[PDB]
């Protein structure tokens, strides 16, 4: 007989990244208007500029 | 306090750099007045602005200020007209939620109002900041929730053919830093009500659905009398005088 | 002394207490809006000689496409509307409509459930008590227009005290012959045909001379907060339909000739403000019932 | 100098299915991105100027739309048919197709005449011409409010002279 | 700790099918259930803080050897996380799962004579939050439909109007009701400061709340080490020796 | 709320505002005082004619008060003349009952 | 109306509307219900935990109810013991008068 | 039968009929706003060791630059505020403030004249009448907390009728010893220490035994619509200041110990609604008067 | 006056004129006569079927 349903494109709820990501704000449907997170080189095992 | 002084100085520079870029907001006449002591015009304006903070001088509200205040108020009040909303709902496909059936869409993502209760129980409400920080999002999303405390920008295009109503991208993206909602774009199709293939595709292929409040820009064709509006144009007999001076220059 | 009362103000039965939440008020407002559109579609269907406009309106109302072999009752919305009307009237009527059904039907249209954003004037005249001395006969007849007949058989003139309650806003009295009326311990004025009174002032004394009987016609007006969609003509028609259809047949209940009497009598009673709040919601339900039944007779 | 606006911005689009069963009207005011975490009113003011520029109400103006009309061929009809806004012919076609799907009789001549005469221009007592057109709600509200604000600074010449008559010398 | 994190009727029912009765019961004597005691809460008061012990505290208490005792222990485990001390239950009952004790006739337990009003009083339903009452009503409904006493469940609900408002909307026989249920029954969950609460129930509940974040990560490896080469206890095959005292 | 905002602004000449009573504006005041003047000749006439003319220019309608007709049901019994032996009582306005 | 719209939106999670009534939204309902639950043990206590947690995340507060004190002026008179042929009456709660 | 009545409910006096229109209400609101800022600027000037905040605030209020060797009275606004307060209290007091002056002072700030946006709770206990039979003594003392002393010297128990009016919302009765109370035509409950009653429920009958005196303490709460800026503590301070300053001295006026008693007594008299509307405006004016007098004594 | 002229033309089957009395035309006469016929059995019932 004629084929009515033979599957199709399947929508996925989630996109799970497999790579470690740097901290970030919202950039999709929600756009964070605040300043992006500040990166600080805080903990140093050896003195650099002191 | 040091924080207040630092905050004021940074803001003052940001304002000054903005008002002197491109065509300056301030005219060359007053820049001459403030430069007469030798200081730079940009520096003189910064000094004058600081003195003016906290003034009680009355300022007359001009017509252009009234117009923009009206547009600003309607921008906040009627968000659906401009393509953003403050609330979205994610539900599994097997949960039946009441939707707007006025337009004849297939699996319409538009609800007249986001339901207070579903299946006799109130719908959970989670803010975007808490949602982004969640690590058990899989368990929470199985029951469906409502996301608020954010401004969600959405787009849609209505297709005249019939097909499976869906989103361009996935609903959410999960990262080791946090969870986010991908840009929202709806492909909306009209429904034939008797296509078995499209009924099966909608029920089984798509597992989760996103719902937003019905945009107010849309209006069914049957209610075309609601677009009937009036506009008043002044009479054509008027003549507008460019130079309203009342006297000439001669002794 | 002898006391006389209006018939409709005696023993108001308790009203229902079930469907008064925010969701229930939304459902009643949605029913009124959808039923009005249904009756408008039926008129348009007759004018255009096509059943298409009526089918669209019925599907929205009944959540099912009309079928020729079926009887077109109205679907789940009609059944839910009928049961809430029963529950509103008396506290002994059971509530058989689940809350999940009310919420689902409330989402068919977006309307506010604000039932106190407007007003309506009601014409039932409340006469709480008329106290008369011995050898005087006083009879009270009427609800929309109260005629009070007084006959004096004593030696001298009698003083009859009227009490119109504290709820009515204004009362207008007109007599067959001129008479004198005044409040407690005010000087009696000259004989005058028509008096306008505020019931909050206090008991009013009518001097009754010896001779031919004096008949006073009483007309009142009170203000009750109602939703803006309220229409008194539709509510009165809906009240008769519900009474005729046996929706108010519950034991230990009192019956009234009009919805005006029902709301006013329920207002001159213990917890009058709360009782009236439920009565207003019932009126909007009866407005939807009248429209829906005239479009879909059964 | 006053700007004399010839046409009214309506921003209306008609979307209909191929079957013809369903049709709708939409206001297209565009997409405006909103950023979360900062004040919404501050962003609204920036978008307000752009919206005013899009509608043509940023600078002082008056509306000249009283000449945008035509006249029907019928001798009884002396009305003026406005050419602004969404054309009533487009709504007639959309309604026309909808009836074709439902196997219903087409729109009658009397029903066509009523629909095609919905957009009219008529004069008031003051001499102004009022145009009744099919247009979006938000555009109408913003456009009309702008007209009210600008008309406050439009006065008769004799009224202007009275204001400045005490500043004119005798030389 | 795992039973308290379940936030859906589906997850709670799935957990009960997997969990044997052994973790519902406890092997610690505890103290008498109802008793007026003075406890030390030095974060707030120098004096001893009065309180009353109950079966809702996440602490083991003595329970009798009857069906009422077993039912009370099961419900306490669901609504509090810790069961009670019922002596010498027996291998046959301990190997069965909690749901089969509640909803199946092959366990060997008679539950037709259970009185729901007495159980609620013994479990102190008055000092329960919305989530705990819902879980208790789920267990009551399962027992009611198992023994055919569905009418008695309705009579109990009618006598207690506040419980009727928050009653679950699922029928034990049907599966469509479980799939479409939208209740939120979670008690513990990832968000609270490391502080002390005045009540025994509040303090013990907060202890579970603070320990859930740590338990989310540490339980995986420590569990797998325990039953690396161990036969599952649930529905373990045996010679079916005997059921004594029931 | 756009349709209500436009309608109220036309009626009241000011935009609706939260935390305000939404009275109705100048048109509401003119209508109220005009009603007082019509009822009695002792009531003051305080509304200027310029304000009335300004408000009448908001919409275009004819001032025809004689376009059509209405039917009023009050029964006028100017006089009932009876002999000395009889008594007559007239009760009612919409439906007049005379007992003889 | 800009300051009030911002405050009402934060409190009620919805914009104010002219036609709709201003009630405070879900936060008003939750606050009303917990007040009933605080008074008596027989109150329904029907506010879900998930609703409370989402409402406590709007602002940052410690929730500590032990960092200050207040003075309450009610006078407790548990018992007054009097012998025969004596009359004692106590009236008042903020200031108690004992008539003997 | 003996009748007992509260002292502050007897013979209220007519209140003013001037300065009620919208422009006048704007003036009172502006005065309250400007007076409040004056007292805040007083505190800020002390903390910051500079007189600039006070000079700006006083210049706005008094339309004059403050100068040394001046009394700092407050200018025209203080004179207008004082004369307006006198007008409200009595109908006999003259209205000597021109309307053009009030409008000019109302233009110093942009505030709404709405005086019914919010509400306030007023604590005066209205006891309209206490009816007692013979051989019994009844005494009523107090306004904020009414104590009713009751003694029965008769042979048997007595029934004593309480009438708290209709305006009050709730009334709480506390007895020295447990007593019996019920509404008319209702069964008597067991002896109880406390009762909570709605005054609209009707007259309340209390059973007085023969043994020892019974004292009943009454507390009532009444809701009156007021502007959002209303502050009861500041209004009370202004009321005592105006009385001490002699703003309330005029012929044929009752005198009250608090604004609580004033507004409640005015409510219970005939034409109650309009009197409370004027009294609320007097409260805001009194609130402004207190802050301006405490900032600028004279 | 166009909306009234067109609506009167359908009712009366005659164009309105400034110097002629508008009475409803033929439809007004037939409507009046059928009202007379409905009230009593002694009415003439004059308007024809065509």
């Amino acid at each position: 007989g004629e084929i009515i349903y033979d599957g199709g494109l399947s929508s996925k709820l989630a996109d799970v990244v497999d790579k470690t990501t740097e901290p970030h704000n919202a950039d999709g449907a929600v756009k964070d208007g605040r300043i992006a997170p500040v990166k600080l080189d805080l903990e140093k095992q050896k003195l650099d500029k002191l | 306090t040091s924080g207040s002084i630092i905050n004021h100085a940074n803001n003052l520079n940001k304002v000054i750099n903005h008002v002197f870029a491109d065509k300056p907001l301030i005219s060359e006449t007053m820049l001459k007045i403030l430069t007469i002591d030798g200081t730079t015009g940009k520096d003189g304006y910064r000094n004058w602005l600081d003195k003016l903070v906290g003034h009680n001088y009355p300022v007359y509200v001009e017509p252009v200020v009234n117009i923009m205040n009206f547009i600003s108020a309607r921008f906040v009040a009627d968000s659906s007209y401009f393509g953003y909303t403050n609330e979205i709902m994610i539900m599994p496909n097997h949960i039946n939620v009441p939707v707007d059936d006025r337009f004849g869409f297939r699996d319409s993502p538009f609800c007249t109002s986001l339901p207070r209760t579903i299946m006799g129980n109130d719908v959970r409400r989670i803010s975007y900041n808490v949602f982004s920080m969640m690590e058990d999002i899989d368990d929470v999303i199985s029951e469906g929730f409502i996301l608020y405390d954010a401004y969600f920008n959405f787009s849609y295009d209505i297709m005249t053919t019939d097909g499976v109503t869906r989103l361009k991208e996935d609903i959410l993206i999960v990262t080791d830093t946090g969870n986010d909602i991908k840009p929202i774009h709806f492909y909306i199709y009209f429904e034939n009500r008797n296509d078995k293939k499209l009924r099966y595709e909608s029920k089984m292929n798509v597992s989760y659905r996103l719902y937003i409040k019905t945009p107010a820009c849309l209006l069914p064709l049957s209610d075309y009398m609601r677009a009937q509006h009036d506009y008043v144009s002044p009479s054509s007999s008027r003549v507008y005088i460019k130079d309203p001076a009342v006297v000439y220059t001669r002794s | 002394a002898n006391r006389a009362t209006s018939a409709f103000l005696d023993n108001p039965h308790p009203v229902g207490v079930n469907y008064v939440d925010e969701g229930s008020r939304q459902f009643v407002a949605v029913a009124e809006l959808l039923a009005s559109k249904l009756i408008d579609s039926s008129r348009e269907s007759d004018e255009s000689n096509s059943d298409v406009p009526f089918v669209q309106a019925y599907s929205k109302f009944a959540d099912d496409n009309p079928r020729h072999l079926r009887v077109k009752t109205g679907g789940k919305m009609a059944n839910a509307l009928t049961n809430v009307i029963r529950s509103y009237y008396s506290i002994n009527a059971p509530a058989i409509v689940p809350q999940v059904e009310i919420d689902r039907l409330a989402s068919k249209a977006t309307v506010s459930g604000d039932m106190y954003n407007s007003y309506a004037i009601f014409n039932s005249v409340p006469i709480v008590e008329v106290l008369s001395p011995a050898r005087t006969t006083v009879s009270i007849v009427g609800s929309d227009r109260a005629d009070v007949t007084m006959l004096n058989t004593g030696a001298g003139a009698a003083n009859i005290t009227f009490n119109f309650g504290q709820i009515a806003e204004t009362v207008i009295l007109k007599g067959s012959v001129p008479f004198q009326l005044a409040r407690l311990n005010q000087p009696m004025p000259a004989a005058r045909f028509t008096y306008k009174l505020r019931p909050l002032d206090g008991p009013f004394i009518v001097v009754l001379p010896v001779g031919n009987p004096l008949v006073i016609s009483a007309t009142a007006a009170t203000r009750i907060q109602v939703p803006l969609a309220f229409n008194k003509a539709l509510v009165e028609s809906g009240f008769q339909t519900a009474m005729n259809d046996g929706l108010f047949d519950i034991q230990n209940v009192n019956y009234y000739s009009s919805f005006d009497e029902f709301i006013i009598s329920q207002y001159h009673a213990q917890d009058g403000i709360n009782r009236v709040s439920t009565c207003v919601i019932l009126g909007l339900a009866l407005q939807a019932y009248d429209q829906m039944r005239r479009a879909l007779p059964v | 100098e006053l700007i004399k606006v010839p046409t009214i911005p309506h921003n209306l689009v008609l979307i209909q299915s191929d079957n013809g069963k369903h049709a709708l009207i939409k206001e297209d005011l565009g997409q405006w991105p909103v950023e979360t975490g900062i004040s919404l009113v501050n962003q609204a003011g920036v978008f307000a100027v752009q919206l005013a520029n899009k509608l043509g109400i940023d600078k002082p103006f008056v509306l000249d739309a009283g000449s945008n009309y035509f006249t029907d061929t019928s001798f009884i009809d002396t009305r003026k048919y406005c050419t602004d806004g969404l054309s009533p012919r487009e709504i007639q076609k959309a309604l026309n197709r909808q009836r074709a799907y439902y196997d219903r009789p087409e729109l009658t001549i009397s029903e066509n005449k009523t629909l095609l005469s919905q957009s009219i221009i008529y004069p008031d007592a003051d001499g102004n011409d009022v145009s009744i057109i099919f247009s979006g709600a938000m555009s109408h509200a913003i456009f009309t409010y702008a007209q009210s604000q600008w008309n406050k600074n439009i006065i008769k010449l004799d009224d202007y002279i009275r204001e400045i008559t005490l500043t004119v010398p005798k030389q | 700790m795992d039973v308290l994190s379940k936030g859906s009727l589906k997850e709670l029912l799935a957990h009960l099918e997997k969990t044997p009765l052994e973790e519902a019961i406890s092997y610690r004597i505890g103290t008498v259930p109802y008793q007026n005691v003075l406890i030390s809460r030095n974060e707030y008061y120098n004096q001893l803080y009065p309180d009353t012990t109950s079966l809702i505290d996440g602490v083991s208490r003595e329970g009798q050897r009857n069906v009422n005792g077993l039912i009370m222990s099961i419900i306490s485990y669901v609504v509090s996380g810790s069961g009670h001390y019922i002596p010498n239950i027996g291998f046959m009952l301990l190997r069965r799962s909690i749901l089969d004790i509640l909803t199946k006739h092959d366990t060997g337990l008679v539950t037709n004579n259970l009185n729901y009003g007495i159980i609620a009083r013994n479990l102190t339903v008055s000092k329960m939050n919305c989530e705990q009452r819902k879980r208790m009503l789920i267990c009551f409904k399962l027992l009611a439909y198992k023994d055919g006493n569905q009418n008695d469940y309705e009579i109990y609900l009618n006598q207690n109007i506040p419980l009727k408002q928050i009653a679950p909307n699922f029928i034990p026989g049907d599966m469509r009701t479980v799939i479409h249920n939208q209740d939120q029954l979670a008690i513990v969950g990832i968000p609270l400061t490391q502080s002390t609460e005045l009540s025994i129930r509040d303090d013990n509940a907060k202890s579970y709340k603070l320990g859930y974040v740590d338990w989310y990560n540490s339980n995986s490896f420590l569990r797998e080490r325990s039953e690396f080469n161990l036969i599952r206890l649930k529905d373990r095959d045996t010679k079916y020796g005997k059921l004594n005292g029931w």
